[PDB]
């Protein structure tokens, strides 16, 4: 059981500036031999199904603008919404698929 | 383009089986694993478990003794049957298509189920 | 103006261990040479442990010391993935330590050794009648048990059996699941290999210390004080121990 925490919560960021969301894992979520991070980043819009933004915590999905950039190392993981706009208002969360059970993040709501 | 749509009763009696059927439109159902993630009101998303059309299945450890999931290829659907539904199971359900490495690609418009009366 | 006997404990080897990657991954046909490198490191540790014994061994009554109640007391008080038998058996090392004890025991040796009291010596021998041996044995046993437990773990896959996944999942997903399983098992084997490397280094330090003692502290005289014995040094009496060495240093103090 891996406890996944979103230290930044309720990010009230205006237009044209950057919002940073940090995901912290209880332990490592990447195989030492492969050094491949088994973490993903999703966003959820109100009255709308969530969308896959990032998988492997670095690689980007299809339809995700260049604004979102994800990275991390072992436990700490960072998602930066460069040049945040009104389209980026949503609840962003992190998912681990390293070992069952697969706990998500508490969800950080990015408000304008 | 893979779309997932949930269906089932919005109200389920306490200590009665909760049946939620997710129908997949587009793509195919015999391609990836199928999870039934859950979000309680004001709580983080909880992964209930992912099935498979072959009959393969992996529950959440906390809900292994009460969850059961069955994938039907003939009707191109997969259903979650949550047994022994208590008062804390009131939540929204998202049927998801977990890929080969088991990260969700499509999440589906979840359905809210509550227990009352 | 009194002599005393001090017991010194020094581990020289632990349980032999090795892995077979052709069988470890499956009872992916060949994931990579990473497991082969791990096996090479483990067999290097095995050769090091086989060489440490040769580094330390084969390099007023005395009934208690010279046979061997002390050796029996240490034997019974102190308790892929194949544990190889040690190259030097217990009776090989017993013969070697008995022979070296006979060499170093030959009351005229007391007279000659005074240049650098039977009741005091007898009392010091008697009051003697192993912690680090238990430490290393329990530690390697826990290491192997933890490695087996990690082997039983699914490591995020859907099962702990490769054949079950093959019979249960399609190839395009069974290969991913088997990759996860094998990567996790090789991560556990890497943890075992690095822990065995560091502990082999720590046991090699003690084996070199014991070899130095067996070269100068038991052969002739230890002119250097506080190395072995509480004070000035007369002679030492080695004792074979399970995965270790016991010294009985006879010291002289004012
Ligand atoms: C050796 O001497 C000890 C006392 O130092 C005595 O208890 C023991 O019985 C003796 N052994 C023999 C075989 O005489």
């Amino acid at each position: 059981d891996i406890v996944m925490t979103q230290s930044p919560e309720s990010l009230a960021l205006s237009l044209g500036e950057r919002a940073t969301i940090n995901c912290k894992s209880s332990q490592t979520v990447s195989f030492t031999s492969n050094n491949k991070n088994y973490l993903a980043w999703y966003q959820q819009k109100p009255r709308q199904p969530p969308k896959l933004l990032f998988y492997w915590a670095s690689t980007r999905h299809s339809g995700v603008p260049d604004r979102f950039s994800g990275s991390g190392s072992g436990t700490d993981f960072t998602l930066t919404i460069n040049s945040l706009q009104a389209e980026d208002v949503a609840v962003y969360f992190c998912h681990q698929y390293f070992s069952t059970p697969w706990t998500f993040g508490q969800g950080t709501k990015v408000e304008i | 383009q893979v779309q997932l749509q949930e269906s089932g009763p919005g109200l389920v009696k306490p200590s009665e089986t909760l049946s939620l059927i997710c129908t997949v439109s587009g793509g195919s159902i015999t391609r990836d694993f199928w999870s039934w993630v859950r979000q309680p009101p004001g709580k983080g998303l909880e992964w209930i478990g992912y099935g498979y059309y072959r009959g393969s299945t992996n529950y959440n450890p906390s809900l292994e003794s009460r969850v059961t999931i069955s994938v039907d290829t003939s009707k191109n659907q997969f259903s979650l049957k949550l047994t022994s539904v208590t008062a804390a199971d009131t939540a929204v359900y998202y049927c998801a298509r977990e890929t080969a490495h088991n990260w969700i690609d499509t999440w589906g418009q979840g359905i809210l189920v509550t227990v009352s009366s | 103006f009194t002599i005393s006997v001090t017991t010194e404990i020094l581990p020289v080897s632990m349980t032999k261990t090795s892995v077979d990657c052709t069988m470890y991954i499956c009872g992916l046909l060949q994931y990579g040479s990473f497991c082969t490198q791990l096996n090479r490191a483990l067999t290097g540790i095995a050769v090091e442990q086989d060489k440490n014994t040769q580094e330390v061994f084969a390099q007023f009554n005395f009934s208690q010391i010279l046979p061997s109640p002390i050796e029996d007391l240490l034997f019974n008080k102190v308790t892929g993935l194949t544990v190889l038998p040690p190259l030097l058996t217990d009776e090989m090392i017993a013969q070697y330590t008995s022979a070296l004890l006979a060499c170093t025991i030959t009351p005229m040796q007391m007279a000659y050794r005074f240049n650098g009291i039977a009741n005091q010596f007898n009392s010091a021998i008697g009051k003697i009648q192993l912690g680090k041996l238990q430490d290393v044995v329990n530690q390697n046993a826990q290491a192997l048990n933890t490695l087996v437990k990690q082997l039983s773990s699914n490591f995020g896959a859907i099962s702990s059996v490769l054949n079950d996944i093959l019979s249960r999942l399609d190839p395009p997903e069974a290969e991913v699941q088997i990759d996860r399983l094998i990567t996790g098992r090789l991560q556990s084997l890497q943890t075992y290999v690095t822990q065995q490397l560091i502990r082999a280094a720590e046991i090699r330090a003690s084996a070199n210390l014991a070899a130095t003692k067996m070269s100068e502290c038991v052969l002739g005289q230890s002119k250097r004080v506080d190395f072995c014995g509480k004070g000035y040094h007369l002679m030492s009496f080695p004792q074979s121990a399970p995965h270790g060495v016991v010294f009985l240093h006879v010291t002289y103090v004012p």
